[PDB]
RNA sequence: AAAAUUUUAGGAAUAGUUAAUAAUAAUUUAUAAUUUUGAUUAGAUUGUUUUGUUAAUGCUAUUAGAUGGGUGUGGAAAAAUAAAAAAAA
């Protein structure tokens, strides 16, 4: 317990290097351990604590850290926000053969929780920026998990607000709409980041064909508020295909949606009852993969598409630089 | 892997007065010479080499 | 001598705990 | 106006002829806390009540929370609510995928539950079940609520209100009860040393209020069974 | 109206070849996805 | 064995000049004994070394190749240039 | 036993710190800090100018 | 806890990990303000008279 | 590693450790039983009846 | 009928003293003369 | 891409590596016109009405400058500021080029016609 | 569907432009017409600047004289000696396209290649719209388009134009860092969201009382152009002002740092007075600038042999999420305390240059004489506009149809010309005459289209440019439900694109034609 | 399907876990299993008289080229570079 340790600026030095030199683990020991036996834990070193469980991408310890956060009256800011939403969103997930990676984050409500702090951050005064929504709807739009209609008005809003799409978000809701069989709202996704110019999405332009179609909604609405006529707007047309009188349509209406049902209640062998979206999809963020990164762009940096194999970077019976590789 | 053999390919382009036989040959004893890649003219004004 | 520097002081007020007043 | 100390800038110069720049808040560090003040007006703290953890302490949040949140029980929608959601987490329970639970009595876990990598394996499932109890013991009379033949002017008078408010259905309320009697029997019953609640209640729950109100209402009902 | 692999000698003088990465990893799309998000254009 | 540390192994070393400079032989031997300052990348690492420049003073010369010594003269180096 | 659980956080707290490496010396510490006792005490009550 | 252990084989012969040793009266007095009398007669080495 | 550290060429191969250590059937065993296949029969004390 | 606030807080409040000088509404100097 | 596009990099960063030189540089200037007995200023101060040219002349500028005709010499003196600048009745932040505009030196000091003011800045 | 011909402003920058559009030989041989039109009158390499965009680069010698600029004839093609020694020094850290009196012939040559490229190619026809316009440079553009401006004499007169707002900027004292422009966003500014309109009055409101509370000093800040509805408005000044405007756009700064109640006055002098204790505590100025290069060493004392030659990581995921010392726009505790940091709704602009702010009132004067003696006498500006013959061109200063005729359109361009920007002052010592004005009072008087052109178009050179009225009345009043934008970087489409215009909201398809040729 | 043999200067905990089962496709039961006789993770390395050397049961080499999502086809996946190979007159 020497004074030179004993104070709080060398243990804010000393959680400066464990966020910026090793994993989650040390921070949130140090953090812990430190406020149990005296050192107060002020809203610089909870931002520190949150910029580490963000970029490992944890979702319980950066849940527990915000609960004793509120339990110590610290105030948040723009930047813990940022961190809560990054961390949320990167949040590891995925099936690898017919193993779920994270099931934990199903009864870890991350979606809601990102979504309550992006409404706190916007309340609060602070400027929201753009990575934070993206996360916020990639929380929603991720293998395991299915808002698509949360995702949608997120989106709406981001472009009210004239927001930026990232690739990766793009993905993963196109996926997410694909897999519950969204075919408009993928058409309506793809044609927008077509337009906006994200990166990979400059070609895959296409032309609506729902362009004089009602919402389902709005379909919806009519029938609540003659269902026998609506049907009619309820199936599409090719225009040389016209109707049949209404006693036959309800009668070929129900032999349809009967046949489909059927087709869609047949199990799909070795599919372990995973979407091919799901299926082979190991998403973990970009902190594990990092030291494979930067040797990928050193050892092949005008090789990209080559693979980085060992004896590129160290000779036999020598270590290679990075201690887990691929992956453990 | 490793090339030799390259500095003596090198001694056939590199023409000219060669550094080490202009040194040598530079029978003056006012002047003074110092050798890091080649004998460069020393200045006595400066210690620097003599541009 | 380090633990002997003021800013120790500083430290101890900062944290010197709060005392509840007798109910 | 409340302004925000800087933070203290130091430039040091080593030895070896380096410069590190470095701001440490030390003035921040002894002095309280400069909070702000909302743009809305008002602090909006945000809510970890719904999350699930490994605390032990602590139940396991279930959508039932939600509903009970309001506390307005007379309303008949509210009530469909409450039922569905207990529905679907009994069924949940009874047809969870227990392939790797593996709930055997570990020594090294005395004085905490189990461990953070086995929390899905010998944890999930008795957490879940204890959610269970608590949900039913808290709702149970919502659900099924309590019925009073009194007089034949009482069965009048009882039969008037349940027609007024037919919140739940005697189809609906028996699907819950015969879940709840699944679960019920299929109910976790190995204790250990670290179950810091009580070893009686790790048993099969007694129905018999429920039944009986079920029963009332299918007798209320024209014709309960059919000979499909 | 095939592709060249590159081959270096790593031990013994024995050849290595760098085949190119199969495209349905995660890797690929890790390269050409941006590096820092706030500061690149997307 | 610890010397040729730098050879890693190989028989030889591809060198590049960066400096060259003049050390004091271990005594009771004196004068000024010429030693130049080499880099050579290995495995996407640089690395610094000092070895006897023994070589004709001919050519601009911007590489050198590197062998074992041997000659307990000096303190710090024991690689020399090839001739 | 609250005692105890203290004193064993403060080894687990220096086990922690152990990860620092050696700590540095005197004079950083010195020149980190430019405060005096006065900022120091002014904190809790302002005390008298002696007299 | 001696009396309530949550783990089994306390102690161990092991080469960088014998705990037999540090069980003795001596590394007790230290802290012996808070030591309880009767776990430290039931459980403790060379003790004294 | 937490375990053992690499800090230099290791050895390779099961049966090419310096020093050589190899199976050595005759023993208790091949004295007592005629096995049909090595290890077939064997002979120990129960250590243990948990399961 | 409301769910109790988490009892988990205890966890937190374990080994923890309100600071004087960090309480919400504490000033500088922490005692002002009368 | 270009070889005298190489060229002038290569010579700027040639002379990039030559240590820093003070450069004196005059931001603007104007040309006494009359001069005028000013009681606000002081007994050894006058007032100055000018017309500046090249640039617009900042009242709130620290350092000035006085450049005075000996003899085609022009001599340096009075390195200070300018107290009041009033252009017709009214105080003024800055007069631009061309417009005439009455100005006070500070530290009590006077000017005769034809004497330039000058404001200039120091940097590396 | 009728298509508006929008051309883009002279904020978009870009190495490539349209250098790939050359390959049809008509394109070639325009863009070659151009570049020596532009090096035959001031030795001046569009190509060069384009393609190489150097920091340095060598013209004439006496070319940029201000009163040859003023006082040369525009029509007439110089015939300088190709030996001509180039001694003339310009310099730019960023490149020499940066420089506005270069970028804006590279812009115009850049539009000009474009059309001439969708001409050659889709046969693409100007006189197919109904209405043409542009931003800033654009209504030069699309006077060159319709044909009353050839483009060789167009590129020496926006090169004029340029050099004359530099030489504005000389002789303003506050040096290039100074000058500074800014977009707000009033809708994410969270000023009385419920409302825009007023929104945009307490956006006004804070602009004025930052002006009349700094009129003192020579601080200015006054609203340069109105681009979005509710969404962008870019604004000009010193960094004092901006910083002050900075602090007022921010919730924050609102809520704790002053008031939650108190009054918009209150608001800005609490937002000055925090700007100068800022000032006097030392907070560094243009604090919005990027973050240090990469770091690559090869001192091995310093950091070791087995860091040298080497970057270094930014951190465990290499800056992929930033730390506090990247979010300083989200901690308001150091580097980003300052208004001048970039929030989402202040936007800095790379632009050094107060365009269409009072400081280039003595420009516009100057101007005005260039383009009087650079249009043709009266013929082919009469058949343009005269009754009015399509495509309708649109100004900048109070968008509307051009009418020299009309007494409507003559009373909106005196509201302009006699207008005044939302933070001017205008006390003694600021240059301000009236030549524009009576020029268009002569105009008025008499016929003199092109005298009537040639004010309005100086006159945008220090007014406002109304391009929310310049939308409403291309959608509205002539019935657009298309529009055909032509920039490298669409600049001002996806500001179409964004505004939603009421009239059930009418659906507006926007493109950049040399950019999305395919879609066309 | 089994048994023996199995690397690291600065040596410690491991875990879809062990057994029983009227349980294919385990809602159960147990004082479970691994390990200081060296486990798990991480590093190196294609495992079982083949090379070199010596008076040597020492020291020093070695591509036996071997395995879950790409098609459920096929008796059997190993199935999308090659590798001296005769494939129904
Ligand atoms: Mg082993």
């Amino acid at each position: 317990t020497d004074p030179v340790r004993r104070d709080p600026t060398e243990f804010l030095r000393v959680l400066r290097r464990m966020s910026r030199t090793t994993s989650w683990q040390k921070t949130m020991l140090f953090a812990s351990k430190g406020r149990m036996v005296g050192y107060r834990l002020t809203r610089e070193h909870y931002n520190t604590v949150l910029f580490s469980q963000s970029l490992w991408g944890r979702a319980l310890e950066i849940v527990r850290v915000v609960r004793a956060m509120q339990e110590d009256k610290v105030q948040p800011n723009g930047a813990t926000y940022y961190y809560i939403v990054n961390g949320m969103g990167n949040a590891d997930h995925g099936w690898n053969y017919d193993f779920r990676i994270n099931r934990r984050l199903e009864k870890i409500q991350h979606w809601r929780v990102a979504l309550e702090a992006l409404e706190a951050c916007e309340a609060n005064g602070f400027d929201s920026t753009d990575t934070m929504h993206n996360s916020a709807l990639i929380t929603l739009v991720i293998p395991g998990f299915n808002r698509w209609q949360q995702a949608s008005l997120l989106l709406q809003r981001m472009l009210r607000e004239d927001r930026r799409m990232h690739p990766t978000m793009v993905k993963f809701y196109h996926d997410c709409l694909v897999r519950n069989n969204r075919p408009r709202e993928a058409s309506s996704l793809m044609r927008l980041a077509a337009e906006r110019g994200v990166h990979g999405y400059e070609d895959k332009w296409e032309a609506d064909v729902y362009k004089g179609r009602p919402l389902d909604s709005e379909v919806m609405n009519e029938s609540e508020g003659q269902a026998s006529s609506l049907a009619f707007a309820s199936l599409m047309l090719r225009g040389d295909q016209r109707p049949l009188p209404e006693n036959l349509q309800a009668l070929l209406e129900e032999e349809t949606t009967r046949n489909i049902e059927a087709e869609r209640s047949v199990p799909v062998p070795f599919s372990a009852g995973l979407h091919a979206t799901e299926i082979n999809s190991v998403f973990r963020p970009r902190v594990y993969r990092q030291l494979w990164y930067k040797w990928q762009h050193i050892a092949n940096r005008y090789r990209p598409t080559a693979a980085l194999k060992r004896r590129q970077l160290a000779p036999r019976d020598s270590p290679t630089g990075i201690p887990g590789f691929y992956r453990i | 892997q490793i090339l030799q053999k390259g500095n003596n390919i090198l001694y056939s382009f590199q023409w000219g007065l060669n550094n080490g036989t202009v040194h040598d040959l530079d029978a003056d004893g006012g002047t003074d010479y110092f050798m890091d890649g080649a004998f460069h003219v020393r200045d006595k004004e400066t210690g620097d080499i003599d541009w | 001598a380090v633990a002997n520097l003021p800013f120790a002081k500083m430290i101890r007020v900062g944290m010197l705990p709060e005392l509840k007043s007798s109910k | 106006p409340r302004r925000i100390p800087g933070t203290t800038k130091v430039t040091y110069t080593n030895k070896k002829g380096r410069t590190f720049s470095f701001s440490v808040p030390v003035s921040e560090l002894t002095h309280p806390q400069v909070t702000l003040e909302s743009a809305a007006g008002t602090w909006r703290e945000m809510d970890t009540s719904f999350c699930e953890l490994g605390d032990i302490e602590d139940d396991m949040p279930s959508p039932v929370d939600e509903c009970l949140r309001g506390g307005s029980s007379l309303d008949k929608r509210l009530i469909q609510e409450v039922r569905e959601r207990f529905v679907s987490f009994c069924r949940e329970y009874v047809l969870m995928d227990t392939s790797g639970m593996k709930s055997t009595i570990l020594s090294t876990e005395l004085n905490a539950g189990p461990d953070y990598e086995h929390y899905d394996r010998r944890l999930r499932r008795k957490r879940h079940w204890l959610a269970i109890r608590h949900r039913f013991e808290d709702v149970r009379y919502v659900i099924w609520p309590d019925v009073v033949e009194e007089t034949a002017r009482g069965d009048s008078a009882q039969a008037d209100v349940s027609l007024t408010n037919p919140s739940l259905t005697a189809g609906e309320m028996l699907e819950a009860l015969l879940w709840l009697d699944a679960a019920s029997t299929f109910c976790v019953r190995k204790v250990h040393p670290s179950d810091l609640g009580d070893k009686s209640e790790f048993l099969p729950l007694d129905l018999q209020r429920e039944v009986e109100v079920v029963a009332c209402h299918a007798r209320r009902d024209l014709d309960f069974f059919d000979p499909s | 109206a095939p592709k060249r692999v590159d081959c270096l000698r790593i031990h013994r003088n024995r050849p290595l070849l760098l085949h190119p990465m199969k495209d349905n990893n995660k890797l690929l799309e890790l390269s050409k996805l941006p590096a820092r998000p706030e500061f690149d254009s997307w | 064995f610890l010397r040729m540390w730098f050879l890693y192994g190989c028989c030889l070393r591809f060198v590049l000049f960066v400096l060259c400079y003049y050390m004091s032989p271990r005594l009771p031997s004196s004068g000024n004994r010429r030693v130049l300052y080499a880099v050579f990348y290995l495995y996407n690492f640089v690395w610094m070394l000092r070895c006897f420049f023994c070589c004709f003073i001919g050519l601009v010369m911007s590489l050198f190749i590197i062998e074992g010594g041997g000659f307990v003269d000096l303190p710090g180096v024991k690689y020399y240039t090839r001739i | 036993t609250q005692e105890k659980l203290a004193a064993a956080i403060q080894e687990h707290v220096q086990d922690a710190y152990r990860f620092s490496g050696p700590t540095p010396d005197q004079p950083r510490n010195r020149l980190a800090d430019p405060v005096t006792f006065e900022d120091a005490n002014n904190m809790i009550a302002p005390n008298a100018p002696a007299a | 806890d001696p009396d309530r252990p949550h783990i089994k084989h306390i102690y161990n012969q092991t080469a960088l990990a014998r705990n037999l040793r540090y069980a003795r009266y001596g590394y007790f007095k230290r802290d012996m303000h808070l030591l309880d009398v009767d776990k430290l007669v039931r459980h403790a080495r060379l003790l004294p008279t | 590693n937490r375990t053992r550290h690499h800090w230099a060429v290791s050895m390779t191969g099961v049966l090419s450790q310096r020093p050589r250590r190899m199976p050595w059937p005759y023993d208790l065993t091949s004295l007592i039983f005629n096995q049909p296949r090595q290890g077939s029969d064997k002979i120990g004390y129960v250590v243990g009846t948990s399961m | 009928f409301n769910p109790v606030l988490p009892p988990s807080t205890a966890r937190l409040r374990l080994l923890t003293y309100p600071m004087a000088l960090a309480q919400p509404h504490a000033t500088v100097p922490l005692i002002q003369p009368t | 891409n270009v070889l005298y596009h190489g060229l002038e990099a290569l010579k700027e960063t040639l002379v990039g590596a030559l240590p820093k030189i003070t450069k004196i540089r005059v931001t603007a200037e104007a040309e006494c016109l009359q001069v005028f007995r000013a009681s606000q200023a002081g007994k050894s101060g006058n007032a100055g009405g000018m017309r500046v040219t090249k640039g617009t002349i900042i009242a709130a500028h620290l350092t000035f400058r006085v450049c005075r005709k000996a003899p085609g010499h022009r001599v340096v003196v009075y390195e200070g500021q300018i107290k009041e600048l009033r252009r017709f009745k009214e105080l003024v932040p800055s007069v631009e080029l061309g417009l005439e505009c009455g100005v006070i030196m500070q530290d009590e000091f006077q000017f005769r016609t034809g004497d330039i003011l000058q404001q200039y800045e120091t940097y590396e | 569907l009728q298509r508006a011909l929008v051309f883009s402003g002279q904020g978009a920058h870009r190495r490539g432009m349209a250098t790939e559009y050359l390959r049809i030989p008509a394109v070639a041989c325009l863009w070659e017409r151009m570049k020596g039109s532009m090096e035959q009158k001031y030795g001046i390499s569009l190509q060069d600047i384009i393609t190489e965009n150097p920091t340095r680069l060598y013209v004439y010698n006496d070319a940029y004289d201000v009163a040859a600029i003023c006082e040369r004839s525009c029509q007439d093609g110089g015939s300088v000696v190709e030996s001509t020694p180039k001694q003339k020094l310009i310099s730019h850290p960023q490149g020499v396209l940066s420089l506005t009196s270069l970028t804006q012939p590279c812009m115009l040559a850049a539009h000009m290649v474009s059309l001439e490229y969708l001409k050659e190619t889709r046969g693409y026809s100007v006189e197919s719209s109904e209405v043409i316009a542009g931003h800033s440079l654009g209504e030069f553009s699309a006077l060159c388009a319709l044909g009353v401006l050839s483009p060789e004499v167009a590129i020496d007169l926006v090169y004029r134009r340029g050099a004359l707002m530099e030489d504005a900027v000389k002789h303003s004292s506050q040096s290039n860092e100074g000058h500074l422009m800014f977009a707000c966003n009033p809708q994410r500014a969270k000023l009385c969201v419920e409302d825009p309109d007023l929104a945009v009055d307490q956006l006004h409101i804070f602009v004025e009382l930052i002006a009349r509370n700094l009129s003192t000093t020579a601080s200015f800040i006054e609203v340069v152009n109105y681009n979005i509805s509710y969404e962008q408005y870019v604004v000009v000044g010193d960094p004092i002002a901006l910083s002050a405007l900075g602090k007022c756009l921010d919730p924050q700064f609102r809520a704790t740092s002053c008031g939650s109640s108190a009054t918009l006055d209150n608001i800005v002098r609490t937002a000055v007075s925090s700007v100068l204790q800022d000032k006097q505590e030392g907070i560094t100025m243009n604090p919005n600038t990027g973050p240090a290069p990469d770091f690559v060493t090869s001192c091995a004392r310093k950091y070791g042999i087995r860091s040298t030659f080497r970057r270094f990581l930014r951190g465990p995921d290499d800056g992929y999420t930033p730390s506090l010392e990247e979010l300083t726009h989200l901690t308001l505790q150091e580097d980003g305390r300052s208004g001048l940091k970039k929030k989402s709704w202040f936007i800095p602009l790379p632009l050094s240059i107060p365009f269409h702010s009072s400081m280039l009132r003595r420009a516009m004067d100057l101007f005005l004489p260039v383009v009087r003696d650079a249009l043709p006498d009266e013929e082919t500006m009469r058949s343009f506009f005269c009754e009015p013959k399509k495509p309708v061109w649109l100004t900048n200063l109070t968008g509307t149809a051009f009418r020299p005729f009309d007494v409507d359109f003559q009373r909106d361009a005196l509201d302009a010309m006699q207008s005044m920007n939302v933070g001017e002052i205008r006390h003694n010592g600021r240059y301000h005459t009236n030549l524009v004005e009576l020029a268009f009072k002569n105009g008025m008087d008499t016929s003199s289209v092109r005298d009537m052109c040639a004010a309005v178009l100086a006159a945008q050179l220090a007014h406002p440019v109304q391009w929310i009225d310049v939308m409403d009345s291309a959608v509205f009043q002539h019935g657009v439900r298309e529009a055909h934008e032509i920039s490298p970087v669409r600049t001002v489409a996806d500001m179409f694109k964004r505004t939603v215009f009421r009239g059930a909201a009418l659906d507006i398809v926007t493109r950049c034609l040399p950019s999305e040729e395919r879609f066309l």
